[PDB]
């Protein structure tokens, strides 16, 4: 069906954080909390932080995936544009296609569901290294927003699922993403938009 | 819903956006889905001024998530040396058992925080 984005914090007390990045002219990556929205340059890296009450067993997975924000276009796939798609940029796992992918982790898995077509992109859960607080997952996201064969303008979410070994949900999240050349200057101006309304 | 945006407000460490909720007077006492307030979720990620702003409000310093964890029992496991001693000061209560029957201080000891348990003990 069509992927659910609700929350679920579920037994494992499953949270998401962001680093404290800003909006100066040349940020790659920030996030919103008032927006709950991601804003980053295509191909840069996007920490994310898998925060986690009691740590899911060995075996457990984080899955990204995208979904259209809109009603109207949350049947259609998200996928690259033919120009990105045909443009020789895989890091060797990745497939062409695939709009999110996950960098420096040699175990990434990228799967292209049978039934709904939809692109996902799924690490194995790791507990936090020694004097860490949480798990990072670092993200690409390899089109722009503005990409006209593609996502053309159209705001995306991306929902991470706590999954364990079977596929089974554990934990759910869900973030807005605009992938943009200047994310700073686009994240003041749609901060600016919603405090004027 | 205010409190829902306060909740997430505290836990992004977002300062400014805090300080705008609770100026149209947000619940400071809100719940998120795992039963935490804001004073759990700002205790739980180390945003001590957050954590400071919530106690001067009013936050129920004891409040219970749905493990039977109040903000100090997440100051103590996680290892957020100045929140735990803020939170004694306002009355956080050193003998609460979660629902594995653990007080911050067994959190502590459990989590490797030596020197947080040593407050702790010296405040039993
Ligand atoms: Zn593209």
């Amino acid at each position: 069906s069509v992927p659910s984005q609700k929350t679920y914090q579920g037994s494992y007390g499953f949270r998401l954080g962001f680093l404290h990045s800003g909006t100066a002219k040349s940020v790659t990556c920030t996030y919103s909390p008032a927006l709950n929205k991601m804003f980053c340059q295509l191909a840069k890296t996007c920490p994310v932080q898998l925060w986690v009450d009691s740590t899911p067993p060995p075996g457990t997975r984080v899955r990204a995936m995208a979904i259209y924000k809109q009603s109207q276009h949350m049947t259609e796939v998200v996928r690259r544009c033919p120009h990105h798609e045909r443009c020789s940029d895989s890091d060797g796992l990745a497939p062409p296609q695939h709009l999110i992918r996950v960098e420096g982790n040699l175990r990434v898995e990228y799967l292209d569901d049978r039934n709904t077509f939809r692109h996902s992109v799924v690490v194995p859960y790791e507990p936090p290294e020694v004097g860490s607080d949480c798990t990072t997952i670092h993200y690409n996201y390899m089109c722009n927003s503005s990409c006209m064969g593609g996502m053309n303008r159209r705001p995306i979410l991306t929902i991470i699922t706590l999954e364990d070994s079977s596929g089974n949900l554990l934990g759910r999240n869900s973030f807005e993403v605009r992938v943009c050349a200047c994310p700073g200057r686009d994240r003041r101006t749609e901060e600016e938009n919603l405090r004027k309304k | 819903d205010l409190g829902k945006k306060l909740l997430e407000a505290a836990w992004h460490g977002q300062d400014d956006e805090v300080r705008i909720l609770m100026a149209n007077g947000a619940d400071v006492n809100a719940t998120d889905q795992s039963g935490m307030t804001p004073l759990h979720l700002a205790a739980w990620r180390g945003h001590l001024e957050i954590v400071e702003v919530l106690l001067k409000t009013g936050a129920d310093v004891n409040a219970i998530d749905r493990w039977g964890k109040t903000p100090l029992h997440l100051a103590a496991r996680i290892g957020r040396l100045e929140i735990v001693e803020v939170l004694l000061k306002a009355g956080a209560d050193v003998n609460a058992q979660d629902k594995f029957g653990k007080t911050p201080f067994d959190l502590a000891i459990d989590n490797g925080n030596e020197d947080i348990a040593e407050v702790l003990q010296k405040a039993a």
